[PDB]
């Protein structure tokens, strides 16, 4: 009777489960850790802050380690509710990481918008928006501060925290480029918003302060950190309206052991628009009413999960002119690769193909080494963009190989590669092991 | 070409290969030299290497 | 008004006997030339249709 | 020169081989030692009605 009726019923099939036991679940052994304290302070930013301006900051070496860096913005919304879409990361047009004036990485606003499309999932992506957008139907004139966390190699795991102790000579600094146009703040479509305020910003750097037994160790021992890099340049596509499904061979120019490739198609005039506009709910401004127009999004709903509005029909990647895998339709890279590799939901228009079992983690799990590969190509086939975007009967009622006529505006192609490198710190001098 | 010049033609006139790594099974094994600032400023900060106990105290 | 040109980068390896190519109309299998109102060159060629 | 037949318009061939129609190797372009191979094309202007 009770649990013991199950417990005593020990048998042949238990000899490999509980016979000669190795662990017990009901007594945890904890590890003792080195003393540290977490403190984040403001850095001083060099240069004039504003739309279209470039600024930089050099990180004071107050701490031992650098972990998370958050770029803080204050903005006043220049439009009404629903006219913005993650404006905080639009403003942060890009960030470049240098250690001692030597490039380590560089991220772009479209990447930030692609990263939470792929790797930041559940509550943290909603909270990410809470930190980057107006999410409560706020009205014009509302002002709030935004928190845009950076995602360089050193902040998502304390294990790769940047070693200032051991970097006596290479001073770490960040360059920021600010966007000239932010939708719903400074511009509404292509039209400037009169009276729009200039943003003000500060950068918080999370310093770790260590004790004396370990701080001594850091300054004396050589270090090698296994770190990540982002590789990027853009290109344009040819998207037909009728009679054909166009092909396009986009040559890849990547180096280093790459864990994954990811890409999107967008309308370069509307930040984050990775799908066609249509006269259906949330798919364009005024959707569902007589005032509906399919040239301008209902911006706060720019992101969708309706792959019917995505331009890509199929994609294949070749390695040295040979197929790396057989051709897949576009929804495979949007739904299945992130299911098998990440475990989240990717919005329509964003695609990922992994070489890694778990690319979300930092423990290497399979990579494609593009520095030992002669050539690699991303071969695309597009959907025929023959569906009148303004007719829900046709937008919601058609075949897989066709999409809306407004998909022809998704001319900007962004192919990203996420790779490994090694950060070497030798007697106070820092730099990277491989320059490819 | 003369009878004699012809053997030398092959050896001298015909262009030699400048890139012979086949981009594989070998490849550009040499072209990956480290990025490191080629001698940084060693003034402010050098004491954490040689005078470290003073910093910790 | 113009004669456009392309520089197509090739992705080949191994000892090659020859390179061959054609300019296809993806919508009409095996069509490698222009169509015209002359015999055999288009549907209905030579007639009002 | 290389085959001895008539090739329909729109299909083009350049051989490296003296007899590409056969199997006995008769000259090859080994692209394993050619790092950048490019096919450059110029088009005719499509101005005829």
């Amino acid at each position: 009777a009770g649990g013991l009726s199950q417990l005593v019923a020990y048998g042949a099939q238990d000899v490999y489960l509980t016979g000669n036991p190795q662990i017990t679940f009901f007594k945890t052994v904890y590890r003792r850790y080195t003393n540290f304290a977490i403190e984040s302070i403001q850095q001083t930013i060099n240069g004039s802050v504003g739309f279209g301006n470039k600024v930089s900051t050099q990180i004071s070496r107050n701490g031992d380690l650098i972990t998370d860096i958050v770029v803080e913005f204050v903005l006043t919304k220049g439009g009404n509710g629903g006219t913005t879409y993650y404006p905080a990361e639009e403003l942060l047009q890009d960030v470049e990481l240098e250690i001692g004036g030597q490039r380590i990485d560089k991220h772009y606003n479209d990447w930030f918008r692609t990263y939470d499309a792929l790797f930041r999932m559940n509550d943290d992506r909603y909270n990410y928006r809470r930190m980057t957008d107006w999410v409560n139907n706020e009205l014009v004139g509302a002002q709030k501060r935004f928190y845009v966390p950076l995602i360089f190699f050193f902040n998502q795991t304390p294990g790769l925290a940047l070693p200032l102790i051991a970097l006596q000579y290479h001073e770490v600094k960040l360059y920021f480029t600010l966007a000239s146009q932010v939708q719903g703040v400074n511009y509404n479509g292509s039209s400037a918003i009169a009276g729009a305020a200039q943003p003000t910003m500060s950068v918080w750097v999370d310093y770790i302060f260590l004790d004396t037994q370990e701080r001594t160790r850091f300054a004396q021992l050589p270090h090698e950190y296994l770190i990540e890099q982002l590789q990027f340049t853009g290109s344009e596509t040819a998207t037909p309206s009728a009679t054909t499904q166009a092909s396009q061979n986009i040559r890849l120019n990547f180096n280093h052991p790459t864990k994954y490739l990811a890409w999107n198609f967008n309308n370069p005039t509307n930040y984050g628009q990775y799908t066609a506009l249509a006269n259906i709910p949330g798919a364009c401004s005024g959707a569902g009413t007589a005032a509906a127009t399919v040239t301008t999004p209902d911006y706060g709903n720019t992101g969708t999960y309706n792959e019917q509005l995505a331009v890509l029909d199929s994609a294949k990647i070749q390695l040295n002119g040979q197929d790396r895998f057989a051709t897949r339709k576009g929804s495979y890279f949007n739904k299945v690769q992130p299911y098998q590799s990440i475990g989240g939901v990717t919005p329509a228009g964003v695609y990922l193909y992994s070489f890694a079992l778990k690319p979300a983690g930092r423990q290497p799990s399979g990579t494609c080494n593009f520095s030992r590969i002669d050539n690699a190509t991303l071969s695309l086939t597009y959907k025929t963009c023959s569906i009148d975007a303004t007719s829900p009967a046709a937008v919601l009622g058609n075949t897989e190989t066709v999409t809306a006529n407004t998909a022809t505006l998704l001319t900007a192609l962004n192919i990203y590669a996420k790779n490994y490198n090694v950060l070497r710190i030798m007697s106070g001098m820092g730099g990277l092991a491989y320059a490819n | 070409l003369s009878g004699e010049a012809a053997a030398m033609y092959g050896d001298v006139v015909v262009q030699k290969t400048t890139r012979a790594c086949r981009k594989s099974e070998g490849g550009f094994k040499d072209v990956n030299t480290e990025l490191w600032g080629t001698s940084p400023y060693l003034g402010r900060g050098d004491g954490e290497v040689y005078n470290m106990p003073a910093s910790n105290q």
